[PDB]
């Protein structure tokens, strides 16, 4: 049974910060990519398996981090100077199981 | 050799962009695809000298230096 827990959401006011985390559960993690993303629904953050390419959504740039525990199951989504416009539900997905998500709420 | 292809395709948006730039540096267009007038265009290289490749990369790196190293650290 395909795992994935959300977690790290919450309520902030601007210039602050979110931690996300998502928990793989299951299957092997460190040989596929981990995402997030962000509710049309757009996607948010993609990092590839093995931890070397990165790749963020233009919402992220120099803001938003996707980092990587392989050791195991666990990847972080650091939010800073959260946004009102980019409150919405995180959604943590890899290989066609989304997680069931987490609220943000910025204001 | 086609996994990066559909890579950069949707790590774009506008694909009239970098055709605009390549012009004049061309007939694939007929084809119906927006990627695949990507997909073609790089079946194109032995038309593309070092300044082609140049062209593309200093493109995207005018555009977003990310997509500039992804390339680049294949």
């Amino acid at each position: 049974q395909v795992q994935l827990q959300e977690s790290g959401g919450g309520l902030v006011q601007p210039g602050g910060s979110l931690k996300l985390s998502c928990a793989a559960s299951g299957f092997t993690f460190s040989r596929y990519a981990m995402s997030w993303y962000r509710q049309e629904r757009e996607s948010v953050a993609r990092i590839s398996s093995g931890g070397g390419t990165i790749y963020y959504a233009d919402s992220v740039k120099g803001r938003f981090t996707i980092s990587r525990e392989d050791a195991k199951n666990t990847v972080y989504l650091q939010m800073n100077s959260l946004k009102p416009e980019d409150t919405a539900v995180y959604y943590c997905y890899v290989g066609g199981f989304w997680g069931q998500g987490t609220q943000v709420t910025v204001s | 050799i086609d996994q990066h292809r559909a890579a950069l395709i949707a790590r774009v948006t506008n694909v009239e962009w970098l055709l605009d730039a390549l012009y004049g540096k061309q007939a694939v267009r007929a084809e119906p695809t927006n990627p695949s007038k990507m997909r073609k265009l790089f079946s194109f290289t032995p038309a593309w000298n070092w300044t082609c490749k140049d062209l593309l990369l200093q493109a995207l790196r005018e555009s977003q230096s990310y997509l500039v190293e992804d390339l680049e650290r294949s």
